[PDB]
């Protein structure tokens, strides 16, 4: 049975792989808009 | 005072063991070549 | 050339191995006095009635301490802040009994590093040095006036000198807590960030420095045998060093400048340990930390607990407990 | 160098030195066992630290007797 | 007692003698550079 | 230099201030306001001056069941009558 | 190669006035989060359920007296995630059960982990040896060691510090009176290596400061120094000489001068850290044996040890019962250590 | 037995002071 | 010439919209009595 | 038997032995009152 | 647009009284209301 | 047994001594040049 | 200072290391009962 | 403590002798 905490937990997971997702895929966005400069 | 009996030697060892190593390593560096 | 020239001539002179100097002719004998008494104190003195109440406290080692317990201990509250020389006792059993040594070794002390002081002025002066590395180490020294004379002065009595021992002075700490609420005072918080804001930039200094060594030895042996003594050429990059920490942080909150990093360098912890002097300088005339005892109370009177309270319990547990024999009335003044 | 039988036997195992296998190759999948990896103990923890409860998972001396 | 303060005294009374005719036998002129400061 | 606009040229222009005069103060209000209608006691349920004890109590509420803490701090709020 | 890893690479890599790196994706947010944290913490939360004391300036604290306090003693050491069994997402609830101090720790701990690794990345950037994330590990063990293995050896969180300066005080004055951590040579180390980097700190500074070579002609000194300038800017061997005469030594290599500098604040800072380690057990310095079997035996006996102690017990017996709330300590009157009229 | 190890280990730190400065490797300018 | 969004646009940004509105939230405290 | 190549000459320079003695005297005056306990 | 248009010097003296406005208030709180002992 | 309790010091020193004495030298005569 | 031409180096062989330890050890083992008496 | 200390000198003693054997400066005709 998921018990109030294994939720807990789940809810947890689920945010900590949301923040991070967003914030590569932000991350990667910007490097690829914002290109450096070569040769 | 009741202290304990094995404090000398642990202080002599802790002294002179390293003491002694240091002095080995300085001596034969000193013995090297100029 | 007569005698005195000569004399005044060696005194004087930047090739003895140590500088000796007229600051130099009071510093010699003042703290070889100093140390030698206090020596043989810290062996072989017997017990001394720091507070004056006939309850003779041990310091030295053959009555019963070790190298961590062991002090020489603060003259008697019974003197208070009188003139205590050996010539002033019927005896020197007595003078031990009273803690003529502590006098003896504080004053002898303070003058040689005073003198100490002025020596590093005027070694500073006969090499053509500029002069303020006497200035830094008036930071030091003061501490010690705060601790071993001007607290006494405030409090009335020597038997508050912080003791010449390790545990006493953990001792003089925890009272001086319990008495001034040091903690809650600016000027030791001012010590604090002064000191572990010194070992901070010490540590980074050295790191970034270190760091940025230029490539003169071989893998198989020391790096420091890359710089010789006197060379001419800085034996670190500190351009590379600042494009290190300025990106580290931001590049305007990195020093460019090596004259204006080492002069922060001398001034933070200078600076603080000045203000840390201060304070307990001042809270030797009892303006003592901030008291913020049942400052927040709710609506209705009840006191409402902050950690300045429970820090306050703390205080009170010190302030009931120590020197148990010496009071006879409630209030503790000095 | 020596040769003997043992290194003679053993000679193989230490022959490819620096030998790599093509750009980024296997590195995803790794990502993904430490993904796992880092789950799996997230879970252990807070297992052990109550922070995750389980039924029939009783975190004390007394879990079974 | 008397004697070890006497003693002290005279002591303590040469050293000082020593500090400040020291500091005034021409210190000033005592450095590796302009000696002419009078 | 790093490519950004210098802070110097940017806090010396007018448009800098035209901009902030009204984003500075707005966001000063703010605060003030999250605090006078009492709406930071409610976000991190801090007690006002009237909420710390009930009139004639004088036991500290101090959570003392790990699992059971929240019950424990509203069974606490509740007897504030 | 020139895929959307090297892409990404390329832009946190970029010179800007803040360098991010990769390192930054861990640093930033839970450095932002930690400061984050205290500040909210310190401006509208209470400490009133978890230790009856009030923490905020919404309450009418200070700077000096506001704090993030450690949770309840009934937490134990529970992570106290929001979403935790405690909490079970309610803001309101995980503020009042302490929920802020292990959100402070915990990122203000993998924080200093992203900083450090950004002290990697911008020295291998740069092209520097990596010494200063090395000297970086000292304050990493100092809070490892403090912020989390201290509470973690006790019983719950609620003994690790509080984040206040007030709070600190008190962890510093408990920590007196309990562990008698002043006597204990690891913390003794500590000291020694705080206030000789410090003694480092000064004396070098003065002493470049005042062995400058005259490279200008202006009375204030400063501009005469230029950053790329091949020559050492102060006298080495003057420096050298004036120590010899002054102090007995001096030195002479200037590399292993600013290692010792490295050196010293955190080698103490470290052997602190080993001590706290011990105090994570209550193994402590409190006493020497030899003393108190004498001391047992001979009342008149008393060295500034036993004195000390009489100061501990005092500490322990008057700020227990408002300290330690959860045990609910009621000590009579009668029961208190106190010495006379006091 | 205390008392004679710390003042010995002491001591062994004076004459050490004593080495360090009047027999110290000299300073060379190259 | 220069661009106005940056990386130390949105630094300076979360440091200093929150301390501004934190400032606020302090000062209308000191007026709160019990 | 043919030499090892990877030998390497060991040196401590004075210095290094004063700084190193005091170490282990300093260090033995701290701890000594705790081994004496 | 225009950097410099307002001068660096006011800009310093204006956001420096508001910093001793800002923390002279919070003094004055630390005598009324809540935290004053009162 | 009720053994001299400053046997063990002794014996200590009496090997470690004259054997730190003797490895120094030895050392310093393998480092000298050959 | 002018070197002082009178200094000699000193030697012990390894096969001198190995007597010595064997003497002093040997030494020990006799001695250390009467020392533990 | 006394045993402990007669067993590790025999033991130095036996270490010494494999020493001295397997690692002895060799004899060498000139
Ligand atoms: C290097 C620098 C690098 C930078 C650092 C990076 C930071 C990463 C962050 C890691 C976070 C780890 C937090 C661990 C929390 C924890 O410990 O929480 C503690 C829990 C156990 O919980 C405790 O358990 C105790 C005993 O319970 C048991 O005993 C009771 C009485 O008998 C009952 O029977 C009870 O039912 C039974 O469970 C009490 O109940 C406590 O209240 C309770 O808090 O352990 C656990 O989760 C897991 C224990 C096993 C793994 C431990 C690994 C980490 C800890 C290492 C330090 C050890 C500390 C020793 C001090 C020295
Ligand atoms: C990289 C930056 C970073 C880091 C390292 C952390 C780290 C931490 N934060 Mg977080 N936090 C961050 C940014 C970060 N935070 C940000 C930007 C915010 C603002 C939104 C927050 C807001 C926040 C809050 C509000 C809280 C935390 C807390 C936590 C802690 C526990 C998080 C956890 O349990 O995750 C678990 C999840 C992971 C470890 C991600 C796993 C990813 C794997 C590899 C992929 C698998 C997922 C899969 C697709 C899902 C399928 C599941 C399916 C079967 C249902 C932890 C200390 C808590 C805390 O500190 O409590 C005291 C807490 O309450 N954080
Ligand atoms: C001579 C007096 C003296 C001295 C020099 C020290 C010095 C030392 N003591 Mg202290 N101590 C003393 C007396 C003294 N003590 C006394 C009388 C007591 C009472 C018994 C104590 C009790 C005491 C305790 C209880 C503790 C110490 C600790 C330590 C060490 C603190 C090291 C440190 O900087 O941590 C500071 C913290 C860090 C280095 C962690 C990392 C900090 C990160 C990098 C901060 C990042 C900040 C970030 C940028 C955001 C800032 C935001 C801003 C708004 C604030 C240090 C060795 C501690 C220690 O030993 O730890 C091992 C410790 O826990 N001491
Ligand atoms: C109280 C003492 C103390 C403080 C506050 C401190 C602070 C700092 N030292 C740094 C560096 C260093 N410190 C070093 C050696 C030392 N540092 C020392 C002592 C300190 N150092 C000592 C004694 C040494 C000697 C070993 C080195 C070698 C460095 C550096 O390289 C680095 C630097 O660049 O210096 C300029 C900076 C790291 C920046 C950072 O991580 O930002 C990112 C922010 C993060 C990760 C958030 C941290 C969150 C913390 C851990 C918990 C939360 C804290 C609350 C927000 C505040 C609570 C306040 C109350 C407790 C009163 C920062 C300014
Ligand atoms: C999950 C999420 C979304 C991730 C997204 C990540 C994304 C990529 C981030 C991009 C955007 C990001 C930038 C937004 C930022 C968010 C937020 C602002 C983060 C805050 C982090 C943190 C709390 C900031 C704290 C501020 C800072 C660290 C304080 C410490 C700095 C301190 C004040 C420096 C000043 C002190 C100064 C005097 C030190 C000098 C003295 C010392 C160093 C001398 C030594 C020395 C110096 C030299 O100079 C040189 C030369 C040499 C020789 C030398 O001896
Ligand atoms: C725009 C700039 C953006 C940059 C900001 C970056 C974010 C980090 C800021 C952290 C600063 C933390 C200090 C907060 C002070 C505070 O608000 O107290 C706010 C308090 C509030 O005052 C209290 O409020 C209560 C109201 O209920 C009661 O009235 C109390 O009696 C009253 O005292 O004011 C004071 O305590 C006066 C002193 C404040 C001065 C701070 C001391 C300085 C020491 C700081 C050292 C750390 C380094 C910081 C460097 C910057
Ligand atoms: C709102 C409040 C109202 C206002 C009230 C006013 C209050 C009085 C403020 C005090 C003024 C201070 C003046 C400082 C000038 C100075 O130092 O110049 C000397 C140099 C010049 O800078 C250097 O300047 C050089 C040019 S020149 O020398 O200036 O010409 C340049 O070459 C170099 O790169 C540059 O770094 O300054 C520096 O070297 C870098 C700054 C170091 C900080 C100095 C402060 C001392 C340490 C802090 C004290 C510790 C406190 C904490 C306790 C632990
Ligand atoms: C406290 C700071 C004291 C340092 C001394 C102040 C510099 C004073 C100085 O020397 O001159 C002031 C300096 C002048 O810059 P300029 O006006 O020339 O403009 C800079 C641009 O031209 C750069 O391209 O501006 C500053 O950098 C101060 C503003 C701070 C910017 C805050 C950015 C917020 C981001 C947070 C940083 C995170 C750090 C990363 C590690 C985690
Ligand atoms: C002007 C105010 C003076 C403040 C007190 C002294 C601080 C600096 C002295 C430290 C001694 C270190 C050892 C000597 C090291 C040494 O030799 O320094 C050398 C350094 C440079 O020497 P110069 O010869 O080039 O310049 C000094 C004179 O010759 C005139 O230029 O001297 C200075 O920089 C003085 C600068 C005055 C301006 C500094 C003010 C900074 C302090 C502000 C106070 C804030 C505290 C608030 C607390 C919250
Ligand atoms: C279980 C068996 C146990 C037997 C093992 C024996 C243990 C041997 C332990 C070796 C330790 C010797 C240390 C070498 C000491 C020494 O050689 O330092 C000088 C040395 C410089 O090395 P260099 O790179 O310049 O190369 C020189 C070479 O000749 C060194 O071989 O720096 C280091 O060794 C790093 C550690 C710095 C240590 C500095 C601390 C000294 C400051 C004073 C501390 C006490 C006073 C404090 C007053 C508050
Ligand atoms: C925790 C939380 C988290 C995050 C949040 C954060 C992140 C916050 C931020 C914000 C912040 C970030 C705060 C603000 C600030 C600061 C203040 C509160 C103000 C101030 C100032 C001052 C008062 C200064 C003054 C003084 C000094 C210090 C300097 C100089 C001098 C003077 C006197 C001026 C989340 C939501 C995710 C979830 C859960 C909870
Ligand atoms: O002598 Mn040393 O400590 Ca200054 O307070 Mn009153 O007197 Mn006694 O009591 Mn608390
Ligand atoms: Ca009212
Ligand atoms: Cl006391
Ligand atoms: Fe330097
Ligand atoms: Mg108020």
């Amino acid at each position: 049975t998921i018990t109030p905490s294994l939720k807990g937990f789940f809810i947890g997971l689920l945010s900590g792989a949301v923040v991070l997702g967003l914030t590569f895929a932000v991350l990667i966005a910007i490097s690829q808009i914002d290109k450096v400069q070569r040769s | 005072m009741e202290v304990n009996q094995l404090g000398l030697i642990a202080t002599a060892l802790f002294v002179l063991v390293p003491s002694v190593f240091l002095i080995i390593l300085y001596v034969q560096t000193e013995s090297q070549q100029k | 050339a007569n005698l005195w020239e000569r004399f005044c001539n060696w005194v004087t002179s930047t090739d003895n191995r140590l500088y000796v100097g007229w600051f130099g002719v009071i510093m010699i004998p003042t703290l070889l006095a100093a140390t030698i008494c206090f020596v043989i104190a810290f062996i072989a003195a017997p017990p001394v009635d720091i507070d004056g109440i006939r309850e003779p406290v041990s310091g030295s080692l053959l009555y019963g301490n070790n190298i961590i317990t062991g002090a020489v201990v603060p003259s008697s509250n019974a003197i208070g802040l009188h003139f205590y020389p050996i010539w002033e006792a019927a005896s020197l059993d007595e003078w031990l009994y009273n803690g003529g040594p502590y006098q003896l070794i504080i004053f002898h002390f303070l003058l040689g590093a005073s003198c100490y002081m002025g020596r590093q002025w005027e070694l500073s002066y006969r090499l053509g040095m500029r002069p303020w590395i006497c200035v830094a180490y008036s930071a030091p020294l003061a501490s010690a006036f705060a601790v071993f004379l001007i607290y006494p002065i405030g409090q009335g009595s020597f038997s508050d000198g912080m003791p010449l021992g390790i545990s006493g002075t953990f001792n003089f700490m925890i009272v001086f807590q319990a008495e001034h609420n040091i903690l809650m005072h600016p000027f030791h918080q001012l010590g604090v960030a002064g000191v572990f804001g010194g070992a901070l930039f010490c540590a980074m200094h050295g790191s970034l420095v270190t760091s940025s060594l230029i490539r003169e030895t071989t893998e198989t042996e020391s790096a420091n045998y890359g710089y010789k003594f006197g060379q001419e050429e800085e034996t670190y990059n500190i351009v590379a060093a600042h494009g290190y920490f300025g990106r580290l942080i931001f590049q305007y909150a990195s020093f460019n400048n090596s004259r204006s990093l080492h002069f922060f360098l001398a001034a933070w912890p200078v600076v603080g340990v000045w203000f840390a002097a201060l304070g307990i300088s001042t809270m030797a005339f009892n303006l003592n930390g901030f008291n913020f005892n049942h400052s927040v109370i709710d609506a209705k009177g009840n006191v409402i607990n902050t950690w300045a309270d429970i820090i306050n319990r703390a205080n009170l547990g010190m302030e009931v407990m120590h020197e148990r024999n010496a009071h006879n009335f409630p209030l503790d003044l000095a | 160098a020596r040769r003997t039988w043992l290194g003679d036997i053993l000679r193989p195992l230490n022959s490819e030195y620096g030998k790599v296998a093509p750009g980024w190759g296997t590195t995803p999948l790794m990502a993904v066992f430490m993904g796992l990896f880092l789950v799996f103990l997230l879970i252990i923890l807070e297992i052990y630290n109550s922070t995750l409860i389980l039924d029939g998972v009783n975190v004390s001396w007394k879990a079974l007797g | 007692m008397e004697t070890l303060k006497i003693t002290v005294y005279i002591v303590v009374t040469f050293f000082v003698l020593l500090f400040v005719f020291g500091f005034l036998s021409g210190d000033p002129a005592r450095n590796p550079k302009r000696k002419d400061l009078e | 230099t790093t490519g950004e606009r210098p802070f110097s040229d940017i806090i010396t222009s007018v448009r800098y201030w035209v901009i902030h005069s009204i984003t500075i103060p707005a966001l000063f209000i703010a605060g003030w306001l999250f605090v006078s209608t009492g709406l930071a006691y409610d976000v991190f349920g801090t007690p006002r001056p009237d909420s710390y004890y009930a009139q004639e109590q004088r036991s500290i509420p101090l959570v003392t069941d790990r699992f059971e803490a929240k019950q424990q701090v509203e069974t606490f709020l509740e007897q504030l009558k | 190669e020139r895929g959307w890893f090297d892409i990404l690479d390329d832009w946190l890599k970029r010179d800007r006035f803040v360098f991010v790196g990769w390192s930054g994706i861990l640093l930033f947010p839970c450095a932002y989060l930690a400061l984050g944290g205290w500040l909210t913490g310190t401006t509208f939360v209470t400490s009133w359920y978890t230790h009856g004391l009030a923490s905020s300036y919404l309450e009418g604290c200070n700077f000096l007296t506001v704090a993030v306090s450690t949770p309840a003693n009934s937490m134990g050491h529970s992570l106290l995630l929001l979403w935790g069994p405690e909490a079970q997402g309610d803001f309101t609830r995980w503020c009042q059960l302490g929920g802020l101090w292990t959100f402070i720790a915990l990122h203000g701990a993998f924080g200093l982990i992203g900083f450090m690794l950004r002290q990697f990345e911008i020295a291998r950037l740069v092209g520097v040896r990596p010494y200063n994330a090395i000297a970086f590990s000292a304050p990493i063990a100092v809070f490892v060691s403090v912020f989390l293995i201290y509470p973690l050896g006790q019983s719950s969180w609620f003994f690790a510090p509080s984040f206040g300066v007030a709070a600190i005080f008190r962890f510093l004055l408990f920590f007196q009176g309990f562990h008698n951590w002043t006597l204990n040579p690891f913390h003794m180390m500590g000291v020694a290596g705080v206030l000789g980097g410090a003694l480092l700190c000064a004396i070098h500074g003065a002493t470049v400061e005042n062995t400058l070579f005259q490279d200008g002609e202006g009375a204030s000194t400063f501009r005469a120094f230029n950053p790329t300038q091949a020559e050492e800017t102060y006298s080495m061997v003057t420096a050298n000489r004036f120590w010899s005469q002054i102090f007995g030594i001096a030195f002479s290599n200037k590399r292993w001068l600013h290692f010792f500098m490295l050196f010293v604040p955190v080698t103490g800072l470290w052997m602190s850290a080993i001590g706290v380690v011990g105090l994570a057990l209550n193994l402590r310095s409190y006493d020497f044996i030899s003393q108190e079997i004498r001391a047992a035996e001979d009342p008149e006996f008393e060295t500034f040890y036993t004195k000390n102690l009489l100061l501990n017990e005092g500490i322990r017996a008057w700020m227990a019962p408002q300290d330690q709330p959860h045990e609910n300590f009621v000590f009579p009157e009668e029961v208190l250590p106190r010495g006379n009229a006091l | 037995m205390e008392t004679i190890t710390y003042v010995f280990i002491f001591a062994c730190i004076i004459a050490l002071f004593f080495f360090a400065i009047f027999f110290r490797e000299p300073p060379r300018i190259t | 010439s220069y661009p106005i969004f940056t990386v130390r646009w949105v630094a300076v940004h979360t440091l200093a919209v929150p301390t501004i509105f934190f400032l606020g939230a302090i000062a209308a405290m000191q007026f709160i009595q019990r | 038997m043919e030499p090892n190549p990877n030998r390497q000459p060991v040196e401590l320079n004075r210095t290094s032995l004063y700084l190193g003695l005091l170490l282990i005297l300093v260090l033995a005056l701290l701890f000594s009152s705790y081994f004496f306990n | 647009s225009e950097g410099g248009r307002i001068p660096l010097w006011i800009v310093a003296t204006v956001a420096g009284m508001g910093v001793i406005v800002i923390v002279g208030l919070f003094f004055y709180g630390a005598y009324a209301g809540l935290g004053s002992s009162l």
